[PDB]
């Protein structure tokens, strides 16, 4: 209902955890579990590539279509570009529907 | 061939391949008789032409010609939009011309 492609078996969840490394155990044995651990974190890179299948426009329309454009008028910033403080901001939501087909 | 068989079909489509476009067009034309089958030596002195910058001399012929070399002849406004939005450059490669279904 929100949008997208419903699937019985969507792409699976990737769960990640950094394994616990405990601090020094006491010398005398204790039944209880170890609640003292080393403060720790991890870092890396993810690559996600998707292969998409396209359906090309076959339209026999005469007059020109509507398209999505960046309006030319001058502005303090560039849309879909970084700020002066280094902040990336998307100005407006972009739908998928511009080209037309016959009903 | 014959009177009752058509000389050629109407083919107006345009096909977009990856690196290449082929735009076919078909029109209907009408050719009159020009200058009563004469060559008339047109010049400025025929009508007016009182300025030297406008002086000219030439000949007018009964013949007539096909000029298709504007762009709107070969492209629809949609095929032009598809062209200029998706592409950095272009240039023509081949040309093919046909006259058919002549009637006098």
């Amino acid at each position: 209902l929100m949008g997208g492609f419903g699937m019985k078996h969507p792409p699976p969840q990737i769960l990640i955890k950094n394994t616990p490394v405990p601090a020094d155990p006491p010398t005398a044995f204790n039944k209880d579990k170890l609640n003292s651990f080393i403060t720790q974190y991890s870092t890396g890179q993810v690559s996600v590539e998707i292969e998409w299948e396209l359906q090309k426009e076959n339209s026999k329309r005469w007059n020109p279509e509507i398209q999505y454009t960046s309006n030319y008028y001058k502005s303090n910033n560039v849309e879909f570009a970084v700020n002066t403080e280094g902040v990336y901001s998307e100005p407006r939501p972009i739908g998928t529907r511009y080209l037309t087909r016959n009903l | 061939d014959g009177v009752g068989s058509s000389s050629g079909n109407w083919h107006c489509d345009s096909q977009w391949l990856g690196d290449r476009v082929i735009t076919t067009s078909t029109r209907t034309w009408a050719l009159p008789t020009y200058n009563n089958h004469l060559y008339k030596q047109i010049s400025n002195s025929t009508s007016g032409g009182s300025s030297n910058d406008n002086a000219y001399f030439g000949y007018s012929t009964p013949w007539g010609y096909f000029d298709f070399n504007r762009f709107h002849c070969h492209f629809s406004p949609r095929d032009w939009q598809r062209l200029i939005n998706n592409n950095w450059g272009f240039r023509p490669k081949r040309l093919n011309f046909k006259l058919f279904n002549i009637q006098v």
